[PDB]
């Protein structure tokens, strides 16, 4: 039996969905979302890491003769001195002065923690989100697990539910993102073509394999001073430690919804955001018919006090002549209030207890129980002075009802004060035609 | 690998307001978010007691 709903996307909201099918009693469905996750498409650009200068000992040679050779490792300053006097323990070694040869070389290649301390760039896209849902009715209550995407079976048990499509994908992720140990960012990154000396990414390999570790991080050599043996080279700093120290921001306190990032797949869980449709079909077999309980006969509603907004202060008296006792169905037609109690016992006696919540001081709920529908009102004025650390659990939707009872004088005064004008209309339409003539 | 846990911080709440007293040990970070579209995101270091609303 198909039928088609939506439900918000606040986790921790219990949802009562009412079936109403003739030939059978009307059936309510609790529904529970737990723990959304969406989790976006990876492409992996490149990699970044530490970069070591690997220097090899300097070469000496007492004959005056260069030897430049150019290799295919990366960023080499290829460069042999003359004039060179070096020194060491043994104070110094040969005899020629003016006719020497000193070959300094060095060149970079990844780090040694490479295999782990690694930063990861991606690219984003339109993204899928899973969620677990936990459908309950009579004697019935169990979690499933649905991808909630276009269409999509459950088959929870005897009926079959399917999921509709987000109306938009509000994705907190954006393009480009940067992935590195438990951590995201919204911070773009120069492409794996060239990069800036210095910044970020001054290493800009690509996967763990150790193949072709561009590098355009500047190596530089100069002469070495007269005292000693030496390698004079100059290098800026890391840039991937001096990303690391500055850091800060973490996109973990910017999600727009408050969602919570996890990297393991590197998804986002636990933020409400839109609303989703359903459908389901349910077998004939899975609840009762008409004949077994009815006892609706005649009904009226009373209040007692209607301290609203903070969880359920609506506690309200329904009291009903009774046939035979037994179960039934009790929900509300509109969304301005909303109730708890699921299906409730009923005894002969027919006074019964309900518990509801609205935000409006004059609402309006029409109840409905499993065969009959009384509209119910109340002047629901006392709020609560307090700042609640738990979850609200009604619509946020605040108006005072067009009847009402505190905002009827208001309509009156409004009426009367048209009604003059209105009037005065009447006695100059009378009196232009009696001079019309 | 252990890490220090600062004491629960001091809340008064007022009304559409929060107001908090820090007591800090040692100088650590404190921030807050908004769950409404707009995050209006915050960070500030702290190392002295201290008052925010
Ligand atoms: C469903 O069963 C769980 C026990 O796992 C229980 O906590 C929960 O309240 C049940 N649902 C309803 C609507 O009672």
């Amino acid at each position: 039996y198909e039928h088609t709903a939506t439900i918000p996307n606040v986790v921790g909201f219990p949802y009562k969905a009412h079936i109403e099918r003739n030939g059978f009693s009307p059936m309510t469905l609790q529904l529970e979302v737990l723990g959304t996750s969406l989790e976006p498409t990876l492409n992996l650009e490149y990699i970044t890491c530490e970069y070591k200068t690997v220097v090899p000992s300097p070469y000496i040679k007492c004959c005056g003769t260069s030897e430049c050779r150019s290799m295919e490792r990366p960023d080499y300053q290829c460069q042999v001195y003359t004039g060179v006097y070096p020194f060491m323990w043994g104070g110094a070694y040969c005899f020629c002065d003016t006719e020497n040869t000193q070959l300094s070389e060095a060149y970079v290649d990844r780090s040694d923690v490479c295999k782990h301390d690694h930063a990861a760039a991606y690219k984003a896209h339109t993204a899928a989100m899973k969620a677990t849902i936990r459908i309950s009715y009579g004697n019935l209550n169990q979690t499933t697990t649905a991808f909630v995407n276009g269409e999509h079976t459950v088959t929870v048990g005897g009926s079959r539910f399917t999921f509709g499509p987000i109306s938009t994908a509000w994705t907190p992720f954006d393009n480009k993102i940067v992935v590195y140990k438990n951590d995201v960012y919204n911070l773009d990154f120069p492409p794996y073509g060239s990069g800036q000396p210095g910044r970020f990414g001054d290493i800009q390999s690509r996967t763990v394999e150790s193949k072709d570790l561009y590098a355009n991080t500047a190596l530089k050599l100069s002469r070495p001073s007269s005292g000693t043996v030496h390698v004079p080279y100059t290098q800026t700093p890391s840039g991937f430690k001096y990303w690391i120290k500055e850091r800060g921001t973490s996109l973990n306190d910017k999600a727009p919804f408050g969602c919570v990032i996890k990297t393991n797949p590197v998804r986002a869980e636990n933020c409400a955001v839109g609303n989703i449709p359903v459908s389901m079909d349910i077998p004939d077999s899975a609840f009762t018919r008409v004949i077994d309980a009815p006892a609706v006969t005649n009904l009226e509603c009373q209040v007692a006090v209607c301290t609203h907004s903070s969880d359920f202060g609506g506690i309200a008296t329904l009291t009903f002549k009774t046939d035979k006792p037994g179960k039934c169905a009790v929900h509300s037609h509109s969304n301005v209030a909303t109730i708890q109690e699921a299906a409730v016992d009923i005894k002969t006696d027919g006074k019964i207890t309900l518990h509801f919540s609205t935000a409006s001081a004059s609402p309006a709920f029409k109840v409905s129980v499993c065969s009959a529908k009384t509209t119910c009102m109340a002047a629901c004025e006392p709020p609560k002075d307090h700042i609640v650390p738990y979850g609200a659990s009604h619509n946020n939707q605040v108006f005072p009802d067009m009847s009402g009872t505190a905002m009827t004088w208001v309509q009156r005064v409004a009426g009367g004060f048209g009604g003059l004008t209105l009037a005065a209309v009447a006695v100059l339409i009378l009196v232009t035609c009696v001079t019309m003539r | 690998c252990r890490v220090p846990l600062a004491r629960a911080p001091g809340v008064t709440y007022g009304k559409r307001e929060l107001t908090v007293k820090l007591h800090p040990d040692h100088p650590t970070l404190l921030t807050y978010r908004s769950l409404g579209a707009d995050p209006r995101p915050y960070e500030e270091w702290i190392d002295r007691y201290v008052e925010r609303t």
